[PDB]
């Protein structure tokens, strides 16, 4: 035990189908004339079609209600994989090299091997760093983040 | 001549860690054919100091002084010795000059003044300018020292000659 | 080409007003749609307090530009121009035009906050269009003041960057802002400069082994000439040390490989920096001078 | 030389210190020697003290000390001695 | 402003040009020297005393002997091992015979024959040539790799059945060098290529042209001739396909002699040629007089 | 596990030379991590001294 | 999401792999008409197939 | 000027054969010449293309050529479009790379793609229609790139050392698919190359002052990251190559000058222009449109 506790934190995803219930003319809608524009090119010609509608709320209150009726499946794998934080804060190292190397291979994380116009695009403004699975079998993985 | 210039120029930038000094040479009908001369690819050069010894292998002797096995399996000493062995070799820089000329004219066309003792001419039907690097380690060198120049060409062939420091610097060593 | 933009927040009359004095703008969008919404007009999007010049610029390289037509009630009609022919733009720049100009689009160095519109924490800025001679000395003045940023402590440095930020253009003078904050620099101004100093260190260490490799093959007076420069700028840097340099010749491959790659990658972050964008030609400046026509270069 | 490749604590008036340790420079006449060898012992000193970290003095309008770095103190009135014999 | 070392190094030109021989005076060649070079500016000495020349010479002495010691090798090996098996030699190349012959004459045009092939046999000879292609790097592992094949144990029901192909052996025609005497007008062909392949209705060899065709010096009394193999067995055949056979020893001689005389050369990247290996190469970029040059 | 003995004690389970092979035919990890795994050096010396 | 959870069953040439892959029992003296349970889980080429 | 350039096809034509043409439709054509009327044999990159000959050679040529799209195959007969500059136009993409909306295109002659079974567009006899490839810019600039560096660090090497780096060189991987360069070969073009990339780096060399210089320097001793560590990795192991010198620490600036520094820098700034021109391929299309299936773009022309 090392000496203190941490609490994980956990998001999940479901995939849910919704209800409303809306009052009789609750609102108000103005529709105007279409506009067709067009774009020519050498070999075909493409039109665009553009509708204006206006939409007003008549209600004194809330005329609309919404309820969650029915859930069927979880996106993501509720699993307990810890977040990765050198992906967060990939700038980060120990300013004594050996030490740095030492802690990296002990936690498992590999260093950038070479430096690249990726790498650096990585470094400075970021990028999606962690690849996906070979295979995925339970879903999203939802990352745990400790406290 | 430009390579003349050139390889003084990088031998001097050199000279601290090599210890060699530039030899400059031009070559003719006297040392290799037309033919030769038009389709040469490389010069290379080799320094053997007075006991026989070839300056890229170790001072104190190295496994090759073993005498040879005649196993197939082992060659002679295969991969190790040859990368020891090519270790050796040095390579040249050089041009190829593939029309008849006469020198001293040729060096006048250039920028260069000449002054010689004797001004004769010398005529030849093609010229390969080369500079090879004289080895001098202690700031001193031996009359005993021995160089080797290789021409190689495109089909891998080879001709080789030797040359010892006497007859290359005995007059230009004692006016200096 | 016609591009509709549309706004869901809630304009006044006022706000119309504000926005009708920028007809003939230079809006730039991300990227080119029939139907945008009015938070992707203009830089607005981009900025962050961590990022700063050079980002914006690599930015503003790869979006597209449009013109601006006059209102509807509720809606901005966009164009986008065609090479080649000519267009009436407006002055948002600092500094006054005139006939033959090349003109560069800029990120703004500062505004003035005069006629912002803002609408609920969104508000439209848009870019300098500025001649090239600013921008290449604002640019490169910018540059060079990111590496003198490292050791201000002395005097004569202050004093350096003092005139430095200071620039006059026919006739208008004003201050740049100055790239390090708190002590600081910005992490894409401190990439481009750690670039262009790796760029230089590793030119100077590898140049005499490339000049070796290609004399080899050919030995022309313009590599004599090469050789040469290289020695007296070894023996000048080396005024200092004992002894010799000592540049080795058996370097392993791996290390050549990954020294060239190095240099080549370093090469790429600049390619931002070391050119201007340059899209417009004007032709004709009325006498007020707030707007221009110009011939269309993009 | 020696200066420059140390590893300090803080680089910053190390540099400064090396830097006059690089201007020094004697004149043609001797009457100027003095001042110029104390201005060049005393960042000499600093610099040697700030190698093995002692506390350096700070006061105001306050200067460094010209003395002998880790030499036994026997020693020390030895050099001293041969100095006096000197003058 | 300041003058570039282009400038001083030709106006102050040259003053030397001097010829010189290599050691054996074979080639002659022409040495420049500039009063410009750094050579000058050097502190250099120099000396020549007697018992370092002396010893250079001993060791060039040495460096030439590496041929001529290995020929005299394989010519005491020839007298040794036909004075172990007594003059009684078998037949080992395939040519037919009459009992009729009068053999004695063509043991003595054997005797002549060797006295001549030791009178001119030189640095082109089959031997040479034959051991050249052992120095090669991948020699090695390519002997490892064919002792490993040779040796393996024969292969079990399971992989004759299923897997890969069967791993193929050595092929029958081999290419060896042969050195070619001929006694009725002094004639000696060093350093010859031929192809030799073991004849089917029995077991021995057959020697042909590169090109195909039978060669036919077995039938010829005047003429012997000496074969080395790859695997540095030789064959000393006088006509009728009687052959001595040993093997070409070189324990007599260091590996640093023999590797650093002729090892083979091996080209590094140029001009016109592909980056990847084994490629066809191009045209050779030669540069001559009979045209303009391309710049 | 006495009725398992069918399978247990046949020649298969106890020959690894198989498994040798295909270990020498994937060849030695290139990841820098295994690296450190892989430097492990055994030498024969004679014990007279 | 561990490594694995038999080493001797899930490697690429582990015991149990040459023991019921089809493609070493090839190689080993096997009787192709007997049926074996395992085999569908370590025929990795037709899985991957 | 010739807008609308007539083709012949000097080879009777089968239905599957204009089945074929009426499908590439839009294609993007090679043209040695801006002629009135060609015949087939002058199509796309066949004349030109030459194993034992190289990459660069046929990437010259084709960069010379001009640049035409079909349509109209009406019987032994078909019609190519020569683009003028600013206008949109639709664009069939033959390659295997994957287009995305906003970048830039370059063309250049086709790389070797993974599955090697390439198949045959027409084949009329001994000849067939090869189209160039029209490649994303950080794509064709990465190729660029890396041929420069494989000449570079090939020359006075032997084939055993340069066997691994090169087969490690040639390998692209561009947007989840793997490309390799096919015929790299040391030309006088390559080699024209190298010397003005050597002149380039010399005078970047001798141009740069003492403060661009010591940047690095000064972040390392004032800073630490992932990326600085990166860079101080090759300059330690060059200083360590070089000598047992421990890193020197820099001095104070002895000569500071506004101008010197604007004047330097802008010397600086042509001379790695110059270095860029290597690399950089001419941008022939802006994308901004694309098909989701990935075979057709709408694109603006640029010259």
């Amino acid at each position: 035990h090392p000496g203190f506790a941490l609490t994980a934190v956990r998001t999940d995803t479901f995939e849910v189908d919704m209800l409303l219930y809306s009052g009789k003319s609750c609102t108000s809608v103005i529709i105007n004339n279409p506009i067709v524009t067009k774009e020519e090119r050498d070999i075909s010609t493409t039109y665009h079609v553009t509708q204006n509608i206006n939409t007003v709320d008549m209600g004194l209150g809330y005329t609309s209600n919404t309820c969650v009726a029915y859930v069927n499946r979880v996106r993501t794998d509720m699993g307990v994989r810890v977040q990765d934080l050198f992906r967060v804060f990939p700038m980060n190292v120990y300013r004594h090299d050996e030490v740095d190397r030492w802690i990296r291979h002990a936690a498992g994380v590999e260093r950038p091997q070479l430096l690249d116009t990726e790498t650096i695009s990585m470094l400075t403004f970021g990028s999606m760093s962690e690849r996906n699975a070979a295979a995925t079998v339970h879903g999203q993985k939802a990352a745990c983040e400790l406290i | 001549m430009e390579t003349h210039l050139y390889s003084d120029l990088a031998f001097e930038a050199r000279f601290a860690d090599d210890e060699q000094l530039p030899l400059h040479l031009v070559l003719d009908q006297e040392v290799l054919s037309n033919e030769e001369a038009e389709t040469l690819r490389y010069v290379y050069y080799r320094n053997v100091d007075s006991a026989g010894r070839s300056t890229g292998r170790a001072p104190g002797g190295d496994e090759d002084d073993a005498p040879a096995s005649d196993d197939a399996e082992d060659a002679v000493g295969g991969d190790r010795a040859f990368d020891r062995e090519r270790r050796t070799w040095q390579r040249a820089c050089f041009r190829v000059l593939p029309r008849p000329l006469e020198l001293l004219d040729y060096l006048r066309q250039s920028g260069l003044t000449v002054t010689l003792e004797k001004e004769q001419r010398v005529r030849m039907f093609y010229a390969v300018f080369t500079t090879l690097g004289l080895r001098c380690p202690d700031n001193r060198l031996s009359g005993a020292q021995t160089l080797h120049l290789r021409l190689v060409w495109p089909d891998g062939s080879y001709r080789d000659w030797e040359f010892l420091a006497r007859d290359l610097l005995r007059e230009e060593m004692e006016a200096n | 080409a016609n591009i509709f933009c549309t706004f869901d927040h809630k304009l006044s009359i006022a706000d119309v007003g504000k926005l009708t004095k920028l007809v003939a703008a230079v809006v730039p969008i991300p990227q080119r749609l029939h139907l945008i919404k009015h938070y992707q007009l203009g830089l607005h999007q981009f900025v962050d307090h961590t990022r700063g010049y050079v980002r914006l610029r690599g930015l503003l390289r790869n979006m597209t530009l449009t013109l601006m037509r006059r209102v509807e009630g509720n809606q901005i009609l966009l164009h986008v121009p065609t090479h080649g022919l000519l267009y009436t733009v407006l002055n948002t720049g600092p500094v006054t035009w005139e006939k033959g100009d090349a003109l560069c689009v800029l990120p703004p160095l500062f505004h003035g906050r005069e006629n912002l519109l803002t609408l609920g924490q969104w508000e439209l800025v848009l870019p300098w269009i500025v001649p090239m001679p600013l921008a290449l000395e604002i640019n490169q003045r910018l540059l060079i003041m990111g590496l003198f940023s490292l050791d201000r402590s002395y005097e004569e440095v202050k004093a350096a960057v003092q005139q430095l930020q200071t620039i006059t253009f026919r006739d208008a003078t004003f201050t740049i802002p100055d790239p390090v904050i708190d002590q600081h620099l910005l992490i894409d101004m401190k990439t481009a400069c750690l670039s262009m100093s790796m760029v230089a260190n590793l030119a100077s260490e590898l140049t005499m082994t490339y000049v070796r490799k290609l004399a080899l093959e050919d030995s022309s007076m313009l590599l004599v000439k090469c050789q040469e420069l290289l020695m007296r700028l070894d023996r000048e840097r080396s005024v200092g040390e004992p002894r010799t340099p000592a540049r080795p010749q058996h370097v392993s491959p791996d290390d050549e490989i990954a020294r060239l790659s190095a240099l080549f990658v370093m090469l790429r972050q600049l390619d931002d920096l070391i050119r201007e964008q340059v899209v417009f030609t004007v032709c004709d400046v009325s006498p007020d001078n707030k707007s221009a026509t110009c011939i269309f270069k993009g | 030389r020696r200066g420059y490749t140390y590893p300090f604590g803080d680089r910053g008036k190390a540099r400064d210190h090396l830097a006059v340790l690089d201007r020094t420079e004697f004149d043609t006449d001797v009457r100027h020697d003095a001042e110029i060898v104390e201005r060049a012992l005393v960042s000499a000193v600093i610099l040697a003290k700030m190698s093995v970290r002692e506390t350096l003095v700070t006061a105001i309008g306050q200067t460094e000390p010209i003395a002998f770095v880790h030499l036994k103190d026997t020693e020390v009135q030895r050099i001293e001695e041969n100095l006096e014999g000197v003058r | 402003d300041e003058v570039a070392r282009t400038d001083e190094w030709k106006g102050a030109g040259v003053s030397r040009l001097r010829e010189v021989w290599d050691v054996q005076h074979r080639v002659r060649l022409r040495v420049l020297w500039y009063v410009n070079s750094f050579w000058r500016s050097r502190e250099l000495s120099y000396d020549d005393h007697e018992v370092e020349l002396y010893r250079a010479l001993d060791a060039y002495r040495a460096r030439i002997a590496v041929e001529y010691v290995l020929i005299r090798a394989v010519r005491d090996e020839i007298y040794a091992v036909l004075r172990r098996d007594g003059g009684a030699l078998p037949q080992r190349f395939a040519c037919h015979v009459s009992r009729n012959m009068s053999w004695r004459v063509v043991w003595e045009l054997c005797r002549h024959a060797l006295a001549l092939w030791m009178d001119w046999a030189d640095v082109r000879s089959c031997i040479i040539k034959a051991l050249t292609p052992r120095l090669s790097r991948g020699a090695a592992a390519a002997a490892q790799r064919a002792r490993r094949q040779r040796e393996r144990s024969a292969p079990k029901p399971q992989e004759l059945l299923f897997g890969p192909r069967n791993e193929s052996g050595p092929p029958a025609e081999q290419t060896w060098y042969a050195d070619v005497v001929r006694c009725v007008r002094a004639q000696v062909d060093l350093g010859v290529e031929v192809r030799a392949a073991r004849c089917p209705r029995t077991g021995l060899w057959i020697v042909r042209d590169r090109r195909g065709r039978l060669r036919r010096w077995l039938s010829q009394p005047e003429v012997c001739v000496l074969y080395v193999t790859p695997d540095l067995d030789f064959y000393w055949v006088l006509p009728g396909g009687f052959a001595v056979s040993s093997r070409v020893t070189l324990h007599g001689l260091a590996q640093r002699a023999l590797r650093d005389r002729f090892q083979n050369f091996e080209a590094v990247l140029a001009r016109g040629m592909h980056v990847e290996a084994g490629r066809q190469e191009p045209e050779t970029p030669r540069v001559s007089g009979r045209r303009l040059p391309f710049d | 596990f006495v009725d398992a003995l069918k399978t247990l004690c046949h020649p298969v389970l106890h020959e690894p030379a198989p498994c040798l092979q295909t270990f020498t035919e994937r060849g030695p990890p290139s990841e820098p991590a295994m690296q450190r795994l892989l430097e492990c050096r055994f030498q024969q010396e004679p014990m007279g001294g | 999401f561990a490594a694995t959870h038999n080493p001797w069953a899930s490697q690429a040439g582990c015991l149990s792999d040459v023991l019921y892959n089809t493609r070493h029992r090839e190689r080993l003296g096997y009787n192709s008409k007997f049926y074996s349970p395992c085999a569908q889980y370590f025929n990795t080429e037709e899985i991957i197939a």
